[PDB]
């Protein structure tokens, strides 16, 4: 889920 | 002399020389090279292992992620060793064990630019050269292994  | 992030180190356990990247946390025995900057865009796959302290301690693999951060790191280190040995393949492990929905794409996240991923993931991704794999990368989501495919 690595989105800003 | 060495590409960005890379430094020649010696093991405290062994006396053996190796090469370490402070940005990707990658380790290897091979010297990483024999105004370019960095790529404006990269494509990366990843394998995520969450722990009890992850932002969302849940995945398609288990509602209640209860492993500790140290146990997740040990799992990550085990996967890295299996990939480096040739016993396992990165995409296969990511499909089976990544605590991220991108497992259904065999870890593939597609292409992205800076400012789109969490800063530790982004810093590692853009310090990888094509085909390279990171060491353990710590983010708010958990611990990642990252493979730069483009």
């Amino acid at each position: 889920e690595x989105a800003r | 002399k060495l590409p960005p992030g890379w430094e020649k180190r010696m093991s405290r356990s062994s006396g053996r020389v190796y090469y370490f990247n402070h940005i990707t946390n990658a380790s290897q025995w091979e010297r990483p090279s024999g105004g370019q900057g960095e790529p404006a865009r990269v494509r990366c796959s990843h394998l995520l292992v969450k722990h009890s302290q992850s932002r969302r301690p849940s995945s398609w693999r288990q509602e209640q992620i209860t492993r500790t951060q140290e146990e997740a790191l040990e799992l990550i280190n085990g996967y890295i060793q299996k990939i480096k040995s040739g016993e396992e393949d990165f995409e296969s492990l990511a499909s089976q064990f990544s605590d991220c929905s991108s497992a259904k794409a065999r870890g593939d996240l597609g292409a992205f630019s800076r400012g789109q991923m969490q800063k530790p993931f982004e810093d590692a991704s853009f310090a990888l050269r094509t085909g390279e794999m990171s060491g353990p990368v710590f983010t708010d989501s958990g611990i990642h292994i990252i493979l730069r495919t483009e």
